[PDB]
């Protein structure tokens, strides 16, 4: 019921930032879509834009706990790899959202 | 006592095991598939211990070192490369990648491609967590369904497996196949996960592979038919 | 016609169209008939001077590839009377120097070497991808000349009937500018070291596979800048039986070697503005049976 | 039937091996420090590049 509530609530928020954003702002749209748990229309957007890798990522957002084990070890690896300095924290905050890491 | 009828009343694994029990044709199809892939796994054996000597765990090491030297030296390079490690960083960016990178990639693609044409899934996550494609291992999970039965005892794990967005997610893969532009391995694996005949044509050419694919496609189409039923 | 003198010019399988490439920056094409000929085209595109092209086998149809100084290889396919630019590759640091088609028995793959010190081999599905087979440190300095495996040659195939199809192992040869020649076989998905050859203490210029139809043996005419022309021959590489013989001691920097389309004789470009026509006589020795003053 | 004192040691070994196989980096998809060894020595190889 809480989820259906948020579905009702975030309608106008989506309608406002949708004019704001675009495939330029697509990771910001990712953040919004994650905040909504609005995987359906997120995927529909990603496909109408042909965003296959991102669409595949979308299903993984609420996968099994093994998904998060994957992300923990994978990001520990990227830490040992220093790649963040070469990768925008934008996709990285997407990654934190997927991994359940708030900070 | 063949064949049954019911209505959704509990977790979809009820649907699943009903479907498995009810029909014959799919049953012998399942058995002949078990045959062929038992053949496959007998061929496999200890590929685990044998990959002990295939290993590299540096992500796009050549691009790594060359962008490092561009940032690091008096002289950079005149050569275009991704700024991103993304599994779709190049093709999304259209940017090139290095041959040694992509070809050790293709090598591991043989490894796991074969492992999953056999379905050797334990070794599959093994190789994923070797080479750091935990992203790809995640991508592996888009089809395996969802359940839980913790209607009992304390808060205890009966099943937490995946995202129930899978019917539509296979539909998405279906349309990705209609979009094409893939490597052989990804093309084959996901045209497989879709049972897409034309994009499954390229890789299976053996007698065993073609009969195998016949069974795979027909088992899928059937199984989804009585899913929706 | 062409603004610069011609390096290479090749007729078709059927004798009815001629492609002619110079370093004059474009390549011109005549239809061929009755002794008459109309320049049907002059293909542009090559932002480096052009040396070589490469026709493909007839059961595939009509296919041409070309190298230039700009490190660009342009790829041309003929339609409705129109040859046109179908695939083009670059990514190279030094001018792409050697391109040569493989036997149709192996398929539609071109070999592409440059003096980069390393070489790629590119497959065209004929409608699809251009499969890349790039080998680095192929030379410590650079690649000069390369030859394929011709697909079928005697030596063990007398007992192999015509109805069946034999295993097609991929091999080839080449020589570079590190003063060395080398021989390659394909396996594990890649190519490894058949042979290292160090006899010309100077750079090798051109290499000639004797089309060994009727030959169990393996025969090479290697021409270098050092004026030494080596017939390298092995009856068996597994017993390691490659041996050098002198073919001729020309005192010029020895330049080019190309076997006949009839696969009978060899044409050798010398530092004399001449092309010596050599034939291995019926007996045991290599006789310059004729000449063409270039 | 008999030999339960030995079955005790058997299950002790079974659980020690269960530790050794589920944790301690050994078999069934454990992160083997050998591949990190690889990573570091390839770093060194990149150093001498």
């Amino acid at each position: 019921a809480f989820s259906h509530w948020l579905a009702q609530t975030a309608q106008e928020r989506i309608e406002e930032e949708v004019s704001l954003y675009g495939p330029e702002r697509h990771i910001e749209a990712v953040f919004s879509y994650l905040t909504g748990g609005r995987i359906s229309d997120a995927c529909r957007l990603a496909q109408k834009s042909g965003d296959h890798r991102l669409s595949l990522l979308l299903s993984q957002m609420v996968g099994s706990q093994e998904v998060r084990d994957l992300i923990t070890l994978q990001l520990v690896d990227w830490n040992k790899l220093q790649v963040d300095h070469y990768i925008q924290e934008e996709r990285l905050r997407v990654f934190c959202l997927l991994s359940g890491t708030p900070v | 006592n063949m064949f049954e009828i019911a209505a959704p009343n509990a977790s979809e694994k009820t649907i699943v095991d009903k479907l498995f029990q009810r029909d014959t044709l799919v049953r012998q199809s399942q058995l002949v598939v078990d045959w062929l892939e038992s053949i496959a796994k007998d061929e496999v054996g200890d590929f685990s211990d044998n990959i002990e000597y295939y290993a590299k765990s540096v992500y796009w090491e050549n691009t790594l070192h060359t962008l490092k030297q561009r940032s690091m030296l008096s002289l950079g390079s005149s050569r275009p490369l991704v700024s991103e490690l993304d599994p779709d960083a190049p093709i999304r960016q259209k940017l090139p990648l290095d041959d040694l990178d992509r070809e050790d990639d293709i090598r591991l693609l043989k490894y796991l491609f074969t492992l999953i044409r056999a379905g050797m899934t334990d070794e599959a996550q093994r190789l994923c967590k070797r080479c750091g494609q935990a992203w790809r291992a995640a991508t592996l999970e888009g089809w395996k369904l969802y359940h839980d039965a913790n209607i009992n005892g304390g808060t205890e794990l009966q099943a937490v497996e995946g995202n129930p967005y899978r019917c539509v997610w296979k539909t998405c893969c279906w349309r990705m196949a209609e979009d094409e532009q893939f490597n052989k391995y990804e093309r084959a694996i996901y045209a497989t996960l879709s049972g897409n005949l034309k994009q499954l044509l390229p890789v299976c050419e053996s007698w065993e592979d073609t009969v195998w694919a016949h069974f795979k496609v027909m088992v899928d189409s059937l199984v989804e038919q009585e899913i929706r039923a | 016609s062409h603004e610069d003198m011609i390096h290479d010019a090749q007729m078709d399988y059927y004798g009815i169209r001629l492609a002619t490439c110079s370093s004059d920056r474009s390549v011109k094409i005549f239809d061929v008939k009755n002794g008459g000929q109309i320049l049907i085209a002059d293909l542009r595109g090559h932002d480096g001077p052009v040396w070589q092209v490469a026709w493909a086998h007839p059961m595939y149809g009509n296919i041409l590839a070309s190298c230039s100084y700009d490190r660009k290889v342009i790829i041309w396919k003929e339609e409705n009377g129109t040859w046109e630019k179908t695939y083009e590759y670059t990514g190279h640091d030094s001018s792409v120097n050697s391109v040569c088609w493989a036997p149709h028995d192996f398929g539609l793959v071109l070999a592409c070497g440059s003096s980069d010190g390393a070489i790629s081999i590119l497959t065209f599905t004929g409608d699809g991808p251009w499969e890349v087979k790039k080998i680095s440190n192929a030379h410590t300095i650079g690649c000069n000349a390369v030859s394929w495996a011709p697909s079928v040659i005697p030596g063990s195939l007398v007992d192999q009937p015509s109805s069946q199809k034999p295993n097609y192992i991929k091999r080839f040869v080449s020589g570079g500018c590190d003063n060395l020649v080398k021989i390659w076989r394909e396996e594990d998905g890649q190519w490894k070291e058949d042979q290292k050859l160090e006899a010309h203490s100077d750079w090798v210029r051109d290499v000639a596979w004797a089309p060994s139809i009727g030959l169990p043996t393996s025969t090479i005419a290697s021409c270098s800048q050092d004026g030494r022309v080596y017939i390298w021959t092995s009856d068996d590489a597994a017993t390691n039986c490659w041996t050098p013989k002198l073919l001729h001691k020309f005192n010029d920097v020895v330049w080019h070697v190309s076997w006949s389309i009839t696969a009978n004789i060899l044409a050798v470009s010398g530092g004399d503005n001449k092309v010596t026509l050599w034939k291995e006589s019926v007996d045991g020795q290599w006789a310059c049976i004729s000449d063409v003053n270039k | 039937m008999d030999g339960e004192g030995f079955g005790e040691l058997l299950q002790q070994a079974e659980q020690l091996a269960a530790e050794t196989e589920g944790v301690t980096e050994l078999p069934h998809v454990e992160r083997n420090l050998q591949e990190i060894q690889q990573a570091g020595e390839r770093l060194r190889s990149k150093t001498m590049t």
